[PDB]
């Protein structure tokens, strides 16, 4: 077949971008077979599907005595766009370089005989987080929500600071944060990032982009990306978790429910005993209602329209760790 | 440079004369009376080499002597693998015996008056002023003399556009001018000016906008509120414009108080062409006779901390430094040259005259620096005198890795060994001597302090380019060269097979890949004697198994290494009948579906490195059958009745570094758990437990005891939650370095510390990116009394540590 | 190509001193067209409101011409768009009158929303106090400037429920 030239060409450009990012000093990627991955996925459509997005579909699968999380890419939606293929190889190589953390989804390799490199990861047990919580047939407690918060926070700080040249991926949603057996929040699909060059912390992103609702409208109206373009949208990645209300919220009429506007008006109207995802309210609410108040005031502080009032990712992760002190 | 080829020839004959296999042969008598008069030649070939300078009559024939030595070496290595009628060499040996002596006799008065260097063993790290920060006090003194002058202009002219701009950021954030002082501006004006970031940038730190506006109103807007107050200005990259326009800017700002502008350029249009408060244009490249000579002693002596314990030598040191008049890397090069001898005054005066006569006829500003270091070059020991000049085969400031050129050296034989100290203890030794002589400098270290990448300077790389030009060494624009090196799209002329061609090395500026077609792959095996071969950072449009299937005809290989190369699905099937191949390395190469069995059927190789290769059939069977394996890392112990094992490595003794991955249950075997207690000189092990699901693995690896002697322990993924219950002072006394990369572990059991009478006695520690650790720093001190430093960069729940944010940013924390 | 856009005249380099108080009448003609283009029909939302989407005819007439989840934002690439449009995405007439308010701010001010802090963030603080523009020397004496600015502040509301309709904003301008 033409699987061999698939493998040769995409391995060529994969190695080129691999060494261009990190000097050819990779992490031990292993290779899988087409037969192995097709017997894992059972020809790509079943209940083994978990999550949809624009480019990629997150499946379950099973190689010999070992289940896995699998990600393919859309063949039809990518191949006519040079910026999209330059994007998707940045995705796979930056995730492959990103395996050196225990809060990111560890990469385990990729198969290359396809139009695009479908790739395996570490098997998280529970499925993809939806826009509220778990997706398998069941609700999840409160302390695990706080753990999800702090681990999302320090993972994004790693993305912000861990290098000479810093990278920004423009969208943190609860549709991405996968979740294991031992209830850790392994973020994944570092897949809309740009690497802005050395020293300067402000560059003109020529495409404003990424998951409407979490846009930070100052960036949307000024068309350049900053440090703070993630520290906004992490806030309404936290608010979504702690109220359980999706971003495109409707009440019987034309979805006109701005989440920030509702919580900001309810801050001085309902006085904070209304924002706590009410089906959770069989919680004991002993002192953790105060830490609920602390994280909602952190979220509304980190999302206002004057960016220099916003803390950085390091500050929000540090005090998000600090509000563990109810123990 | 022929002192290198005669020395490697003499050691090669000394090693090959003890074969004792062919006796009725006059060439086995001829080697002794090659060796004897070669020893006689080695009396005076150093003076012959330095007399080749400025005398054309010596280089007309000594190059033919050199290629004669080269072809004699090639035919004697041809005599090694003969296995038959090797009698067609004796008349040729008689021929060049008759050819040698008419070069021997005319050299009878040109002097008329041991490949082991001795100083390569102590490495001294003479970058103590490299990283120039010794100018802060005098720059601060220049800041303090603003009001004593009228309007200070601090022109750092001369060198510029090279990266010196970090000499002023410590002035930007010092202590004295941040309390009683107002603030200081910053500009970023490169060779582009754009008429928008010149004079508006010094105001836009207060809120000036980018509106279409003339020069005049902002010039009367900025510089007004400065009645008797100290202030700082900066400028960068001046030319004629913003010098015939800046004259109303800097005289448009007020006076009577000082006012210090600092200009940092490569051009010199401000320090001299207007000459206004440029009485401090005395740049630290030039120094006083007691600003330069003390650091010259710090470089050259460096053993009693840069002192003249014989003050007789102070006079010749003073006369040398006043002849080179204090230009920095010249005194650095002659300092690194003057490490070795330090014995007696007459050789110092001899090399002082060697400095004197070459500077007697140069007469320029930049030929002095060039020819000052060439006399440092030819006064090396002989064996490394050609290994220094291989890194002329590189671009201008690429950051060269050690595991390319050291492997190339030990491949084609520039390093020699006879007695125990085999491979890396010699190669790193001669490289460390070369960096003692200040030719090659470190760029990056590790936690442990081993060296990785090293760079050169421009005004020595042009010199060694010239030495390569005048000795038929490289630059194949002109075919007759020694050995080739390829970088990005440069042999698209397809530089053909010459027979000289000792080897080839890929080179790369850390961030590119030289693509290459399939035709030059055939042009590789078109050659015959290609001792070193490495095509590292390159990609091909054809797999290597079908394009490197013409290699078994060669047989004169010591070095191949195919690291970071994608179309290498299978190692070549024709790797049966070749026997030397001293090193092999496919480092970080990900797609190797099998490792061929027949590679175990030769008993000579030294380095076997298959590191971080996940997809693998993980070894053949009989890998304990070799004896001379000293670093073999990336082991992957195989399955039960499959491949290699762990017990069968017990047949080895020679190891220094190994590395192994542990995934399933059946890599290790329960009776093989004690297979590595009695290894003698094994020095530094490695473990990367990356894909580790099976929970029995932590339960059953925990009694794999190492040898008690070891130097660098590095286990790096390690899926267990506790320590492996053998890391202890009770089990291993003389470790020095320890590193734990990304793991999930929780805590360590108490025999890890074991501090009744038993302590770790290690020196460097790394705990890099591991999220579930909980220890105390004072417990670490009171359990380990010796630490140079301990680095850690991504590890929360560890705020007991001393570095300022242990979760996020790595403080190194050396011990003072 | 009748005259180019308004940005060809309002934001052009050099100086380009265009007119006296007739660009307000150009805006009245633009909104007068827009009212029956987008309200008197079945339903039409303009979706692309922009200074470069407002043109000039030969008598300086602003006839508007030539106008499902997308992750790349195209609608309103700058401060023309709306804070409620950033949240919901539902194209209404409030977004159209909001962009109408900011183009009123452009035609009375002569500034855009770029950084060297933006248009609303400077003008809505700057509130008597009609000393914002200096491109024309006779910028003040049209005398309807403060009531026109109050009309623009009424159009630029953060909430969508005190929304001024495009019909009722016309007769308050004349």
């Amino acid at each position: 077949d033409k699987a061999k030239r698939w493998f040769l060409d995409n391995g060529s450009i994969f190695l080129r971008e691999l060494v261009a990012d990190c000097n050819g000093k990779s992490i031990p990627i292993r290779s899988f077979s087409p037969e192995q991955i097709l017997k894992a996925t059972n020809n790509f459509d079943s209940s083994c599907f978990v999550s949809q997005d624009v480019y990629y579909k997150w499946y379950r699968g099973e190689i010999e005595d070992r289940s896995y999380m699998i990600k393919r890419f859309s063949e039809d939606e990518i191949t006519g766009k040079r910026h999209r293929v330059k994007e998707v190889y940045n995705d796979i190589v930056l995730s492959a370089r990103m395996s050196n953390h225990s809060n990111f989804l560890q990469l385990l390799g990729c198969c290359l005989e396809f139009p695009f490199p479908v790739l395996v990861f570490e098997f998280a047990e529970h499925g993809a987080m939806n826009q509220r919580g778990g997706v398998i047939v069941n609700l999840l407690p409160w302390s695990v929500r706080l753990k999800i918060g702090k681990e999302i926070a320090n993972a994004v700080t790693y993305l912000h600071t861990a290098f000479p040249k810093i990278i920004i991926h423009r969208d943190v949603k609860p549709m991405h944060v996968f979740l294991d057996k031992n209830w850790t929040a392994k973020l994944s699909d570092l897949s809309f990032s740009i690497s802005l060059p050395e020293g300067k912390s402000r560059i003109e992103a020529e495409w404003v982009l990424g998951t409407f609702g979490y846009i930070d409208p100052l960036y949307h109206k000024t068309c350049f990306v900053t440090e703070y373009t993630d520290v906004y949208s992490f806030g309404i990645c936290l608010l979504v978790i702690i109220t359980g209300k999706p971003a495109i919220m409707t009440i019987s009429d034309g979805d006109l429910q701005g989440i920030l506007s509702l919580v900001r008006e309810l801050c001085e109207n309902g006085k904070l005993d209304e924002v706590i995802d009410p089906r959770l309210m069989k919680d004991i609410t002993s002192g953790q209602r105060l830490q609920v108040e602390a994280c909602v005031v952190l979220a509304l502080r980190c999302c206002k329209e004057r960016d220099e009032d916003r803390p950085k990712m390091i500050q929000v992760a540090k005090e998000l760790k600090q509000i563990e002190a109810s123990l | 440079m022929v002192d290198a080829v005669v020395t490697v020839f003499l050691e090669k004959t000394l090693n090959i004369l003890e074969e004792k296999g062919r006796t009725v042969s006059d060439y086995r008598k001829q080697l002794e009376d090659l060796q004897s008069e070669l020893k006689y030649m080695q009396s005076f070939l150093k003076d012959a080499e330095r007399q080749k300078r400025t005398n054309e009559t010596l280089r007309t024939l000594v190059a033919d002597l050199r290629e004669l030595v080269y072809e004699a070496e090639d035919i004697l290595v041809d005599c090694q693998l003969a296995d038959g009628d090797d009698g067609n060499e004796q008349r040729s040996s008689n021929a060049w015996l008759s050819r040698l002596h008419p070069a021997r006799v005319p050299l009878q008065y040109k002097k008329s008056k041991n490949g082991t260097d001795r100083w390569s063993s102590p490495v001294y790290d003479h970058t103590q002023v490299v990283g120039l920060e010794g100018d802060k006090r005098k720059i601060k003194e220049w800041l303090f003399r603003s009001n004593d002058s009228q309007l200070l202009i601090m022109a750092f002219v001369g060198m510029g556009g090279l990266g010196k701009t970090t000499i002023a950021q410590e002035v930007f954030n010092d202590k004295e001018i941040e309390h009683r002082f107002e603030r200081r501006i910053w500009v970023s004006v490169s060779q582009t000016f754009t008429e928008e970031q010149i004079m508006r940038s010094i105001l836009r730190n207060l809120g000036d906008a980018s509106v279409g506006d003339d020069i005049g109103t902002l010039l009367r807007k900025i510089q007004q509120y400065l009645l008797g107050k100290r202030y700082l200005i900066v400028m960068d990259d001046v030319w004629d414009k913003n010098l015939s326009w800046w004259d109303k800017i800097y005289q448009g700002l007020p006076r009577g108080q000082g006012g210090s502008v600092i200009v940092t350029t490569r051009s010199e249009s401000v320090a001299k062409r207007v000459q206004a408060r440029d009485d401090k244009t005395h740049r630290p490249e030039l120094l006083s006779p007691d600003n330069s000579w003390l650091l010259f002693c710090n470089v050259a002596f460096a053993a009693n901390d840069g002192t003249c314990e014989r003050p007789e030598l102070e006079d010749v040191g003073k006369e040398i430094v006043t002849k080179c008049k204090g230009l920095p890397l010249t005194i650095k090069a002659v300092g690194g040259l003057l490490l070795c001898k330090d014995h007696v005054y007459h050789e110092w005066r001899r090399i002082a005259e060697h400095f004197q006569d070459e500077l007697r006829g140069n007469t320029s500003e930049t030929d002095n620096v060039m020819s000052s270091l060439q006399l440092s070059y030819d006064e090396l020991p002989s064996h490394l005198k050609s290994c220094i000049l291989t890194l002329s085969l590189y671009p201008e400031d690429c950051v060269i890795p050690k595991q390319q050129l050291v492997h190339g050296w030990i491949g084609e034989g520039f390093v020699m060994w006879r007695n125990g100290r085999s491979a890396t203890e010699s190669g790193e030794d001669c490289f460390s001597g070369l960096t003692n002589r200040c030719l090659i400098e470190v760029v990056d270290k590790t936690y442990s302090g081993t060296i990785i990448t090293c760079k050169i300077h421009d005004m020595v790389r042009d010199l060694v380019i010239d030495i390569a030009k005048k000795d038929s060494f490289s630059n194949p624009e002109g075919l007759n060269c020694r050995h080739l090196g390829i970088s990005g799209n440069f042999d698209e002329k397809q530089i053909k097979v010459n027979h000289k061609l000792r080897g080839v090395v890929s080179t790369t500026k850390t961030g590119e890949v030289n693509k290459l077609n399939s035709d030059l792959a055939k042009k590789f095996t078109d050659c015959k004697y290609l001792r070193v071969l490495d095509i590292s950072k390159s990609i091909f449009d054809a797999p290597l198994s079908e394009i490197l299937d013409e290699i078994a005809s060669l047989q004169h290989l010591a070095c191949l290494s195919l690291s970071n190369t994608h179309p290498l699905i299978q190692f070549p099937r024709s790797m049966e009948d070749l026997h030397n191949l001293q090193i092999l390395d496919a480092s970080y190469c990900q797609n190797l579906k099998q490792l061929q069995p027949c590679i175990v059927l030769f008993k000579k190789l030294l380095v076997l490195d298959m590191t971080n290769c996940g997809s693998l059939e993980c070894f053949p069977k009989g890998i304990g059958s070799l004896v001379k394996l000293e670093v073999l890392l990336g082991f992957k112990p195989a399955r039960s009745n499959n491949g290699c094992k762990l017990s069968e490595v017990k047949n080895l003794t020679n190891l220094r570094k190994l590395g192994l991955s542990l995934t399933r249950g059946d890599q290790i075997e329960e009776e093989e758990l004690d297979s590595l207690i009695n290894l003698s000189k094994l020095m530094s092990i490695s473990i990367n437990c990356y894909d580790s699901y099976g929970d029995d693995l932590i339960t059953k690896i925990d009694a794999l005891t190492p040898p008690h002697q070891l130097h660098e322990l590095s286990l790096q993924f390690y899926p267990g939650k506790s320590s492996p219950s053998w890391l202890s002072p009770h089990k291993l006394p003389m470790l020095r370095y320890m590193s734990i990369c990304s793991g999930n572990l929780v805590k360590m059991q108490e025999p890890f510390w074991g501090n009744e009478n038993t302590h770790w006695r290690i020196e460097g520690l790394m705990l890099s990116s591991l999220s579930d650790l909980d220890m105390d720093w004072e417990v670490l001190q009171q359990s380990m009394p010796y630490l140079r430093t301990v680095t850690a960069n991504w590890c929360p729940e560890l705020e007991s540590f001393a570095i300022e944010d242990v979760g996020f940013r790595g403080g190194v924390w050396m011990k003072t | 190509m009748p005259k180019g856009s308004l940005e060809n005249h309002l934001f052009r380099r050099g100086a380009q001193p265009l007119t006296w108080a007739i660009r307000m009448k150009v805006a009245v003609g633009a909104a007068k067209g827009l009212t029956f283009l987008h309200e008197a029909k079945s339903q039409v939302i303009y979706r692309d409101f922009k200074a470069a989407n407002i043109l000039l005819d030969a008598d300086f007439n602003a006839k508007l011409s030539d106008f499902t989840h997308v992750s790349t934002k195209v609608i309103g690439t700058h401060g023309y768009a709306a804070p409620e449009y950033v949240a919901t995405g539902r194209l209404t007439a409030k977004s159209d009158v909001y962009s109408f308010g900011v183009v009123l701010l452009e035609l009375i001010s002569g500034r855009r929303a770029m950084d060297n802090y933006s248009l609303v963030d400077w003008a809505t603080p700057y509130l008597l106090f009609r000393i914002m523009d200096t491109k024309l020397g006779g910028q003040y004496p049209q005398k309807g400037a403060f009531t026109a600015a109050n009309l623009a502040l009424q159009c630029l509301n953060p909430d969508a429920k005190l929304r001024p309709k495009m019909s009722e904003v016309l007769v308050t301008l004349e």
